[PDB]
């Protein structure tokens, strides 16, 4: 099932790929990402959620988001999780993907744009049906309107390609979910001999009410999110609804009406409403994100971590991960704001490895910062 | 004028030693009188049969105009928050 | 009656406004923002706004978020915008579409 794709096309790129079912355990994937291809375990995931939809963003705000996206992801290893077909905001972080890989002149860290996409939404699948280890695969890449089936993004350096489930055509959003739920139950190594967990940020934009369920599902996974201001779907409804404060059942169907016309049904409305108001009710693990007002990603992404593990536990073991992150993204003003804040007691055989690697990275207002904190 | 041309002068100079650095690329390597052999070298082989400006194969090209883009990006984004940050516009 | 309309009234105070053009661009994208919501009305207070080199109160008040922008509808736009010297218009044009 393993393979390998020469883009024929505008430029001459070598991507693989795997295709998987419904059916298969996310850790063998997982395994084989880090295993059969090479992939050191990152340092944050961000999973992409919406953005295949008609109405795309402006270009404006598709450049600030891809760029801001990139910085966040070139200071450590990261995996950007997208739908791996070229169209839209997937096809543009791809791109801007590859123009920094092509313009990085140190190869130790790497932003890997990973594709999982259906097989049965891709142009030419039985061109690369074959896929022969000696002789890879040829792919031509095609530009398409939003029609039904796209072609995969040649930017993207590996694919994952979920196989549709006879009893359910929704297998790539329940993949998509437990791959999340995997990797943030991961623990890799910290330093010597210490135990730090994956970061794992969903970000969302213009989503559908289709993608409703999946999202509460990811919010069920301690999952946080990230919501754009002016990506035009749900995410405007979740922020208008954040701004008001309270949402009630009115509220929340007179804003799916006024966004959505299409959807006209009680049990679907209600359902969705039901979702709405629910996620909204976690709160604690939502985020929003406005380019015109707050212009860091790596900020938001930064915050949205922290008040998430502050919810979910006191202890200062736990903070351990979002503290390496604030190291490698040099936020010190969040770090002795947020996690020195009093609220959590550091000692010294917690702070020893965040010590090291802060000194081993260059970083001298975090060393400056454990020496006044014990 | 010493005072007030050094200057110029100095520029003058480096733009000067361009052309004269780039003369040798063609010049041959013996001096007169022996660069009449060279001379007859070059006849000889032109009737009987660079560091500067190289092509680059597509893919080494495509990515130096990527990796150019990039810096010229990150020079605009340093001169719009320098200017950002800067005393008049912060009053 | 006159006040119950009230969206086709503005006041220009120059003690404080000081500037005319201005308060001309607010009264009438106000008045056709209240007429219609349609982009293709707002053609001729965008013209006016790029004439007057207001890309300020265009990007407040007409590149808001309210109204949806095509391709189509800023082609002709972009076209007076880049003839007539107005850089600000044409990279806001680029950016919304
Ligand atoms: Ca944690
Ligand atoms: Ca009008």
């Amino acid at each position: 099932r393993l393979g390998d794709i020469d883009f024929t096309g505008v430029s001459r790129t070598r991507g693989k790929f795997v295709r998987v079912t419904s059916s298969t355990d996310p850790a063998e994937i997982y395994q084989i990402l880090t295993k059969q291809w090479g992939l050191a375990p990152p340092h944050l995931v961000v999973a992409l959620m919406g953005g295949d939809e008609v109405a795309q963003l402006k270009p404006w705000l598709r450049d600030t988001l891809r760029k801001g996206l990139v910085k966040a992801a070139q200071s450590t290893g990261a995996w950007i999780l997208t739908s791996g077909l070229r169209f839209g905001i997937t096809k543009n972080l791809g791109q801007a993907v590859r123009d920094h890989s092509l313009a990085s002149t140190s190869p130790k860290v790497r932003v890997v744009a990973i594709g999982i996409a259906p097989w049965n939404m891709i142009q030419n699948r039985d061109l690369l049906l074959s896929a022969k280890p000696d002789h890879p695969a040829t792919y031509p890449t095609e530009d398409l309107p939003y029609g039904a089936v796209y072609s995969l993004d040649c930017n993207h350096s590996h694919f994952i390609l979920v196989d549709e489930d006879p009893k359910r055509p929704g297998a790539t959003g329940e993949m998509r979910v437990k791959m999340l739920k995997h990797i943030s139950l991961q623990r890799t190594g910290y330093g010597g001999t210490g135990s730090i967990e994956i970061p794992v940020l969903c970000l969302l934009v213009h989503g559908e009410p289709r993608i409703l369920q999946k999202m509460y599902k990811n919010i069920q996974n301690s999952i946080p999110w990230l919501i754009l201001a002016g990506s035009g779907g749900v995410a405007d409804i979740l922020v208008t609804l954040m701004d008001r404060g309270c949402w009630d059942a009115d509220i929340v169907q007179e804003l799916l009406i006024n966004t959505f016309p299409d959807g006209l049904h009680s049990t679907e409305i209600t359902s969705w409403t039901k979702l709405i108001q629910r996620i909204l009710d976690h709160g604690h693990l939502l985020t929003v994100h406005d380019p015109e007002q707050d212009s860091e990603l790596d900020t938001v992404i930064l915050k949205a971590l922290v008040k998430a593990c502050k919810s979910q536990s006191q202890e200062a073991q736990d903070f351990l991960d979002e503290l390496k992150l604030a190291v490698a993204w040099n936020r010190v003003d969040i770090a002795k704001s947020e996690i020195f804040s009093g609220d959590v007691q550091w000692s010294a055989q917690d702070l020893e490895e965040v010590m090291m690697e802060a000194l081993v990275n260059d970083k001298p207002d975090f060393v400056r910062l454990f020496v006044d904190n014990g | 004028t010493f005072q007030v041309v050094q200057e110029n002068a100095d520029i003058f100079w480096k733009f000067q030693r361009y052309n004269l650095i780039v003369e040798y690329h063609s010049r041959p390597a013996l001096a007169p009188p022996f660069i009449i052999i060279s001379h007859i070298t070059q006849a000889l082989l032109s009737f009987i049969k660079d560091l500067l400006e190289r092509e680059l194969p597509s893919g080494l090209d495509q990515k130096l105009m990527t990796w150019e883009t990039v810096q010229k990006e990150n020079y605009l984004a340093k001169l719009e928050h320098e200017h950002r940050e800067s005393s008049g516009e912060r009053l």
